[PDB]
């Protein structure tokens, strides 16, 4: 409760490609697999700004298990030289399913905010060293 | 959609170099503000949090914390209610 | 029918109603949980519940993405007292903020301050799961854990507190009103063997005692045993809130003077009173304890919370407290 | 015998007192030297630089037992601008707090913000290698640390200010009162092209020309030109003590508002005083500049203690490693 | 002369018997720090009294509210007096 | 919260006396037991000279060693100081008598007799 107060995802300044290019580097040496950019072949779009990344839980990984998280990143302009990195979870998923089940029916089941934050913080990290 | 692990081979020549690449979107108003943002006294939470919206579910929302902390937070259901856990977390 | 025959009664639907509630349902529509990583500093954990005006927070590790425990003001109570009453040097104690949540945790881990692993409940189970797994040892308060089977990793939901299981009933429970036996006619609350303090105490005897007696505050007397104060668990987070940890040799008084002007009341009542009103109380103010008190506010005795809720759930070095 | 040669003589006396002193004598005949361990928290390492009122501190390290360079301002304003302007989010210098001292000036270390050794001198060696050192070497203080042969280890006695070093031959040397030769006709101290901030400017703009201008403070002045203050780098100490490191965007106005009222002086003199008096300005109050002013507080110039002292310090040659490189960081403060 | 294990006699239990000779008493010239000395930055707030030779290098300690240890003493360096006073990790 | 000499103390002398031989035994120290004097033991006993592994010395080379002297005394009933004292540097084979090692000597014991 100061100006330091919550808003949503990351502040970013300069040069939105240049942002884009650390992203991609945080991504990168965290560890997680992104989406990249595709021309329409004259050459790029705005969605180039909209990167998906699978994460590879931590946890999971190294006790067996090979379950994945999907975050999708945003970059908004908010006024010139000013961005928000807006950060996204839309998924926790192993691939299949366990070794048996899926009780469904309603409504679809858990999604906690994490493993979510704890990479989440893992990107910041990056996107801060 | 389809993945993965080289960053691109522009953006990485070095590109200040014109090319005018597309700008990102503009922020958008709902955007524009957490509910994490405040409050309301007759206790008995001061943990009650307005009723989130839909679309700002699954996001992620930071402040700073002259802690030397990270402050991480997101908002999801749980069945038919919103928690909103707000995290604490160290650097590295 | 009868004062006491329909207390009788009452007790039985509040008894019958808490049951049929899951822990969930006492959650609001929309909440705020604060979570720490069980790695934080203790000083840094510490300010983190001052400006956040909180007196808990659930630890999470994560590398496990598992739940680390609950943090308590009974954390630190624990260790003090363990510190004072054992080695021999008095800024021995001042250690405590190399410490990171994690290790003060282990700490107390090997002193007996932590049964081996922390306490229960899943959120859509009965509401009396979460009685009975505090009413069990004190506890105070209850995390809800969930897990979240498609990655098999926890998820703290909320933490459920006696007060806020007691206020949801004193707003669901037309029966609360029901219940209007005079409490010098129940067995409930302690009324012998107080443990009790003067201006004058240290507040380190006082650290003392919440840990060996498991209280979680203790009512403050003048020499005619008037009530003046109490001096809380939570009372200490804002005694070291800074790191001054020789704050503790402060007499109650001075420490005092301390006090924000946050603070919830010292609330009273005559032994011929009754829950009806306690209830009422409760759904209106932040109660904690109330007091038993003679015409002039002489300490008759100490209803609790835990007391109370107890109360209703069934009618068929030694050392910590439990939690806060 | 003129005034153009009466100094000529003076300096001269000087520098021969200059000479034949040992650092040493001009500590304090008993003092106070704090200590911090290069494992320090940063964040603790400000809070302890403040608390004991102080700007500076050598770092230790007990594993070898040795000098492990000396934290100054200068660290702060360094990595400091290194963030802003190699980075493109804001928060996140922030991290700055998490790190140890010793994590810190591995970052300098990385970024070229700090030399690979730390010029050091012996206590006992005369007093004109300090000034060379600090000449050389453009460090604005340095640590005096002998040899423990019996353990091998290092001993740090004290640290220089160069400030104290003027002083010490401002009460010590009645050749000061010699020098009354204007300084518009000596050719020292910068006097063109000058880095100054307004107060409108952003704190971390001057945090910016402080380091790769390397310098340790920069005169606020205004419209037409009036020397209003001075922003110092050792303001910067207050700046994020709180551990609040979004005061970095306040214009010099706010953050000067926040500035505790412990401060010295701003100390402005005309572009015909002269060393005498300056040097004697020095044996009474702190100053930590001169900001050489017009009839109107319209600024000038800059006479600096390095200036002076190294001015003091020389009569036919300068030591070139002067400077060393465009766009640098800065010395140390 | 020197031991490497603890006495027999201070180790173990009902250690509270056979005598009790008591330690001294403290001396007035302890007692009192020249560290806490001159509030004020007259020059430098690094200046300080004279140290009583006897009391020369000993250790003197303080809290910290840092969560570190604030470690002291004052050593005679040629004909001059450092006393240090480190702010070590508390590990 | 401000400074004084040696390390403050609760309780009963000899208790500390064996705390302290005790975070004198777990920092590698060697040191003196007390000196019995006919019908046993004297006030003496509250006065350890210890023997110091330095470590540095000890890590490249060096067999150099370091002498404290740790005494305790009684300020008011159950409040004791332990005065700490740096007495020497012997590489055992005027001129500088640094605080160093003997505060980061002093750090270790005070970080034995903490936990
Ligand atoms: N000073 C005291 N002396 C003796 N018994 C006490 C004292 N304070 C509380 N008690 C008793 O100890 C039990 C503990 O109550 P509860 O589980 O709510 O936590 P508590 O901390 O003990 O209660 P409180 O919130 O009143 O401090 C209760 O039965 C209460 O009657
Ligand atoms: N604001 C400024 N603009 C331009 N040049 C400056 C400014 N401040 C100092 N200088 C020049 O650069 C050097 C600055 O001196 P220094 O680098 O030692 O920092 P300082 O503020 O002058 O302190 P000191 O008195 O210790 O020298 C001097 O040689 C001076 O002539």
């Amino acid at each position: 409760s100061r100006r330091n107060k919550w808003h949503f995802g990351v502040r970013c300044r300069g040069d939105a490609p240049e942002i884009l290019l650390a992203v991609y580097r945080a991504l990168q040496r965290a560890g997680a697999q992104f989406t990249v950019p595709k021309p329409v072949n004259g050459k790029y779009r705005s969605d180039m700004y909209t990167i998906k990344s699978r994460w590879e839980i931590p946890h999971c990984k190294r006790e067996g298990k090979n379950t994945y998280a999907y975050i999708e990143l945003q970059l908004y302009e908010v006024m010139p030289g000013c961005f928000m990195l807006d950060v996204k979870s839309n998924g926790y998923k192993d691939i299949y399913s366990h070794p048996e089940r899926t009780a469904d029916h309603g409504m679809d089941d858990l999604k906690s905010s994490f493993p979510f934050l704890d990479l989440c913080a893992m990107l910041v990290c990056k996107l801060f060293s | 959609e389809q993945y993965s692990t080289e960053i691109p081979a522009f953006l990485t020549s070095n590109t200040l170099q014109e090319l005018k690449l597309p700008k990102p979107p503009s922020l958008p108003p709902h955007l524009e503000k957490c509910i994490l943002n405040s409050n309301t006294a007759y206790k008995e939470d001061q943990s009650v949090l307005p009723n989130p919206n839909h679309v700002l579910l699954n996001h992620l929302a930071a402040a700073n914390t002259q802690l030397g902390v990270l402050a991480l937070s997101a908002t999801t259901r749980y069945h038919r209610k919103y928690v909103t856990t707000a995290m604490f977390k160290n650097f590295d | 029918m009868d004062v006491q025959e329909t207390q009788k009664g009452a007790l039985k639907e509040i008894q019958a109603f808490i049951r049929s509630r899951t822990s969930y349902d006492v959650l609001p529509t929309s909440f705020r949980l604060i979570v720490f990583d069980v790695t934080l500093f203790v000083k840094t954990s510490l300010s983190l519940l001052t400006l956040n005006n909180i007196v808990s927070a659930p630890l999470w590790d994560s590398e496990a993405n598992k739940f680390a425990g609950l943090l308590t003001m009974a954390d630190f109570v624990n260790v003090i007292k363990y510190y004072y009453q054992s080695s021999s040097f008095p800024e021995a104690i001042a250690e405590i903020d190399k410490f990171r949540l994690l290790g003060l945790r282990e700490v107390e881990r090997k002193i007996g301050a932590i049964p081996p692993e922390t306490i229960y409940v899943h959120p859509m189970h009965s509401l009396m799961d979460a009685c009975l797994a505090m009413s069990k040892s004190r506890a105070r308060r209850i995390p809800l854990i969930d897990v979240d089977g498609e990655t098999g990793s926890e998820m703290i939901v909320s933490v459920l507190t006696q007060y806020r299981i007691l206020k949801f009933i004193s707003m669901n429970c037309k029966e609360t009103a029901m219940l209007r036996v005079p409490l010098n006619q129940m067995t409930i609350g302690t009324w012998s063997n107080l443990a009790t303090a003067s201006m004058e105490t240290k507040v380190y005897d006082v650290i003392k005692m919440l840990a060996e007696k498991n209280i979680s505050a203790v009512p403050i007397v003048n020499s005619e045993g008037t009530l003046l104060n109490v001096y809380e668990s939570v009372d200490v987070m804002h005694l070291i809130q800074d790191g001054d940890y020789s704050n503790l040799d402060l007499s109650v008084g001075e420490a005092l003077l301390k006090r924000p002007a946050n603070f919830d009341g010292v609330h009273t009542c005559r032994a011929t009173d009754r829950l009806d009103g306690i209830f009422d109380a409760i759904k209106h103010s932040r109660v904690h304890r109330l007091f038993v008190v003679d015409e002039n506010l002489k300490l008759e005795g100490i209803l609790s919370l835990a007391d109370i809720l107890n109360y209703i759930i069934y009618d068929k070095t030694d050392n910590f407290e439990s939690a806060v």
